[PDB]
């Protein structure tokens, strides 16, 4: 069946270019708005369009009939129509007939309105409502770190289509430090180069050079925005060195060497201690062959204190775990002959007799973190007493309130239970504190509570912990 | 629709038709002897299939073509309907191949991990209710029981 | 500020892991108004910062080089969607389709002001850092153009911003996308040119042919029609039907090649799917909820039947 009719020539394009078509690099979207033509102002009388006098494409024009009929049904149903009930299966005349009689009836509600911004309301929402235009097409999924954002999309160099997009060649996906080299891109080793939000191409050289500005602009803050020498940053934390692009390490470290001579002296690299966030188990060894020019995490002692003392209210390891006693040959603690074939399994650093004599790892540890046995104890307090439904839930800065004074109550509780918070940071830290070839790292929501105001209010654990670090001093 | 009795069932070209005690064909719908059936204008029955009468949305079945619930694919959606044609709200209901939807206060189905009258159950992308499996949601693995769809406690061989 | 997609507690707590502007650490507004970050002015920090020195102690900076977030302008990508790692989800549609993203950044921030500025200065004192080659790309770091704006050739992707697979308009018929920006390359549907859009299903004596909404012939393509059937048109732009003695059977290498496979279309047209298909000589094939022929895999069915189909298709 052929389309055209007498308001054809009146709802066409006045142009064929970016002046007519709402458009991004040149693409429409289903909720372009367009200007036509000749308007039919009031639903009265024909007049011909004036820049201003855009109107929405789906008001004209539809990808399909089944889209056409759910266009027609929902305006039909806000007040447009005696509410409407249409299929694909409708023929295309009647479907087109109806059309115009809603187009009638909206620029009546313009005239009444004086206005077009409640349709441009009922347009987006009524695109929302269709699957080729929602994510359900997106093919949500929560397993992995997509459990964070609902999922991923990555961006191709396509020059044909999509020019401005291109990459040059060079989007190198999880050359995390295990696979600097893409050797491990077809196995579980490849890392996970999502993580949120827009990922950045650390793997281009432009940015490279773009991240080292910005390094540069850190560590000299206070020179560059006020002037003041003594403003200025020493050393830097890695965010996320797991998934990003490997040369990020080597740069920074580099950056280091050349400016402050770190590699001359301890006194020098010790003057700009600088950290990873580096979770995998590879992480230390690949740093440590690389020169340590950041500190590792130590992850092994970390995690004994989940299972020995941190983490729940029984079944624990034993402290016997802390030892490493394979270290030693048979684990004989008697003549601790050291196991040079060891399955490369163990604590970072043994301690069962440290005298100093072998060489071992530089790192700094932890008991907890900003990003460690916080967020997600604070958010299943908040589920568990009906605040929020999910942990990706968005909550409000008062929902956070409210289930802080739970959380508080559960962390000081007399019983000695605990559903949220750790068991036994005082005796955590106390072994933190004490550990030979390590520098420790103390986390600000054990001295003071992770809500509310900076510093108001020293948590039950303050006074030990600070007893234990004036006592490290002497 | 009031019922009628006294009237013969024939059988023409392969379908159901219905001459009355006047001697008259049928057509559209009628309650015969208490069972609620559609003919369309040449005088056959509908068996499988929805029909529009008045303002309802009637599925009649494929054995009997007696008038019960199913769900329709109703433009991109699913919905529910009852015996007598009226949207579900608030209500579980089976369509024609044995699977199972929930339709909330809007008449639209759940989808995902949801707890129903105490129970939890999950739902697939498209609104159908998981029942005698496993489903890893939130992190997690639930075995849904056979009949009910409700989460109960299971063993699986992992490994050996 | 969200431009779609699921938002992050680190953006809505403020907490400065998720940020727009880099270079932008508390300075004020414009007008001259205090803009503090949730911990303070730019002052406060290098106030901050001092009072650590003064006291003996070092200041340590969160450097973030993996992301950032809600930048206001859009561009069209080409997508696909991808796990964690970057690896294409295995049972996905979405494979190189045109996608608006939010990518591009304000062009006249800090990250204008300060992008790139002490590239050069550094290139002059210490010419190694940019000459050494980095081992991932072989290549030293690149300080001959400077990024003021961000934009998509810059970043590997982005989280799933739930506007769908086809927001970008897109005509069923040729599989092209719709376009403005050069008068020598516009494609728009006919009826917005004024000129006459025919729409439908057409036999002819050869076999059936299709005009979508737009006007244009289907070639190459699937469509659907309004009651839900699924059609194949080839090359020549006819419905693939099957003919008396001959295989339902057709294997389909399409432009989209998501959808390439095998299918089984019946003498109208109409593609079987989620249900079983004989060929000409007997053997029985499965075809799923899309009119794929499915393989080398064991099914099961709502009665609670299992069958199994062999790697060649047919089932055992
Ligand atoms: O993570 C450091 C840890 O590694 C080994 O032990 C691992 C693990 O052994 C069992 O699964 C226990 O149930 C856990 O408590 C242990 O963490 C070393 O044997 C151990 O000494 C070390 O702490
Ligand atoms: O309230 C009982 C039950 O209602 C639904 O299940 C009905 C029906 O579903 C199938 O046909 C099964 O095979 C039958 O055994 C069931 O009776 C809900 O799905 C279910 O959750 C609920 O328990
Ligand atoms: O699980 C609750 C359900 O149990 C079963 C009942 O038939 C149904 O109507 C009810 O809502």
């Amino acid at each position: 069946v052929s389309q055209s009719n007498e308001n054809t020539p009146h709802n066409a394009a006045k142009s064929y270019d970016k002046s007519s078509f709402e458009n991004v690099d040149g693409y429409l979207t289903a909720d372009t708005w367009y200007r036509p033509t000749d308007i039919l102002k009031n639903g009265d009388t024909w007049t011909a369009s004036t820049e201003t006098d855009m109107r929405p494409l789906l008001m004209t024009w539809w990808p399909d009939k089944q889209t056409q009929a759910n266009y027609l049904n929902f305006m039909s149903s806000k007040g447009l129509g005696i509410t409407t009930t249409y299929t694909a299966a409708t023929s295309q005349k009647t479907l087109n007939d109806a059309a115009f009689v809603i187009q009638t009836a909206i620029e009546q509600q313009i005239s009444l309105k004086k206005s077009t911004e409640w349709l441009r309301d009922a347009i987006d929402s009524f695109v929302k409502t269709q699957a080729n235009w929602n994510k359900q097409t997106e093919d949500e999924a929560f397993d992995g770190l997509q459990w964070l954002q609902g999922g991923f999309l990555a961006y191709q160099d396509d020059s044909h289509r999509t020019p401005n997009t291109d990459s040059g060649n060079n989007r190198k996906l999880g050359r995390q430090p295990i696979n600097i080299d893409g050797s491990k891109d077809t196995t579980d080793g490849k890392g996970s180069e999502f993580l949120l939000a827009n990922d950045i191409d650390n793997s281009n050289p432009i940015v490279q050079a773009e991240q080292l500005n910005w390094l540069h602009y850190l560590m000299n803050f206070g020179s560059i925005t006020g002037n003041n020498d003594n403003a200025n940053f020493d050393g830097i934390r890695v965010d996320a060195v797991d998934n990003v692009d490997a040369d990020l390490l080597k740069i920074a470290g580099d950056y280091f060497k050349a400016l402050y001579g770190t590699d001359k002296s301890d006194a020098n690299a010790n003057k700009h201690l600088s950290i990873l966030e580096d979770w995998n188990g590879k992480d230390p060894q690949y740093v440590n062959q690389q020169g340590n020019a950041q500190l590792t995490m130590d992850y092994t002692v970390t995690s004994q204190f989940g299972n020995s003392l941190t983490h729940g209210a029984n079944n624990r390891s034993n402290m016997w775990y802390f030892l490493d006693t394979g270290y030693y040959l048979n684990g004989d603690l008697n003549k601790k002959i050291v196991d040079k074939n060891r399955p490369n399994s163990g604590t970072l650093v043994n301690r069962i007799a440290n005298s100093g004599d072998t060489k071992v790892i530089p790192n700094y540890s932890f008991v907890r973190a900003h990003d460690y046995d916080a967020q997600d104890p604070i958010r299943k307090a908040m589920i568990d007493h009906g605040i929020i439904k999910n942990m990706q839930d968005t909550f409000t800065f008062d929902q956070l309130a409210q289930g802080m004074e739970f959380y508080y109550k559960d962390q000081e509780n007399p019983s000695g239970f605990k559903k949220y918070n750790d068991y036994n940071l005082p005796s955590a830290y106390a072994m933190l504190l004490t550990n030979k070839d390590t520098v420790p790292r103390v986390y600000y929501g054990d001295m003071y509570l992770e809500g509310g105001q900076y510093m108001e209010k020293g948590t039950i654990y303050n006074p030990v912990i600070s007893a234990l670090l004036k006592a490290r001093i002497k | 629709s009031d019922p009628i009795t006294g009237g013969h069932y024939e059988n023409h070209n392969g379908y159901f038709v219905y001459i009355d005690a006047s001697g008259k064909q049928v057509t559209g719908l009628q309650n015969i002897d208490g069972n609620l059936q559609y003919f369309d204008d040449n005088g056959y029955q509908v068996k499988g299939s929805f029909r529009d009468v008045n303002g309802k949305h009637i599925y009649f079945d494929s054995v009997t073509g007696k008038a019960s619930s199913n769900v329709d694919i109703v433009n991109g959606k699913a919905q529910g309907y009852d015996a007598q044609g009226n949207q579900l709200k608030k209500s579980y209901v089976a369509d024609s191949s044995g699977q199972t939807y929930y339709f909330d206060g809007n008449g639209q189905p759940l989808i995902g991990l949801q707890t129903i009258d105490g129970n939890l159950q999950y739902f697939n992308q498209q609104g159908v209710q998981i029942k005698g499996g496993f489903q890893d949601v939130n992190n997690k693995r639930i075995y849904f029981a056979p009949n009910t769809g409700n989460a109960v406690a299971n063993t699986e061989i992992i490994n050996g | 500020t969200n431009y779609g997609g699921m938002s992050f507690l680190d953006s809505f707590l403020n907490n400065g892991y998720a940020f727009t502007d880099r270079y932008d650490l508390g300075f004020n507004k414009a007008d001259g108004n205090p803009n503090p970050t949730k911990y303070g002015t730019d002052q406060d920090l290098r106030n901050a910062i001092e009072a650590l020195h003064k006291n003996g102690m070092q200041a340590i900076a969160d450097w973030v080089p993996d992301q950032i977030y809600a930048l206001p302008g859009k561009e069209v990508v080409t997508a696909t969607r991808v796990d964690e790692r970057g690896n294409q989800l295995k049972d996905t549609d979405f494979v190189n389709l045109l996608y608006v993203a939010n990518t591009k950044s304000s062009g006249v921030d800090y990250q204008a002001k300060y992008g790139g500025e002490f590239l050069d200065k550094l290139r002059e004192e210490y010419p190694s850092l940019f000459k050494q080659n980095q081992v991932s790309t072989g290549q030293p770091i690149d300080a001959s153009t400077k990024i003021k704006q961000w934009s998509a050739k810059y970043m590997n992707g982005t989280n799933i911003l739930h506007r769908g697979a086809y927001y970008v308009l897109k005509d069923w018929a040729t599989n092209q996308y719709f376009n403005i920006a050069k008068t020598n390359e516009v494609f728009l549907p006919l009826q917005l040119q004024n000129k006459d859009a025919q729409t439908g299903f057409i036999s002819d004596a050869s076999g059936v042919k299709y005009y979508s909404i737009s006007g244009y012939q289907a070639k190459d393509t699937f469509i659907e029609d309004g009651n839900g059937n699924w059609y194949y048109f080839d090359k020549d732009g006819y419905m693939v039907r099957s003919q008396q003695g001959e295989n339902p059977i057709r294997t389909v290498e399409t432009s989209v090649n998501t959808r390439n496979g095998n299918y089984y279309f019946m003498p109208n047209g109409v593609e079987l799917r989620k249900g079983f298909g004989t060929d000409n000589s007997g053997n029985v094939y499965y075809f799923d909820d899309q009119g794929k022929m499915v393989r080398d895999k064991y099914i099961n069915d709502d009665a609670n039947n299992f069958y199994h189909l062999n790697v060649d298709g047919t089932m055992s």
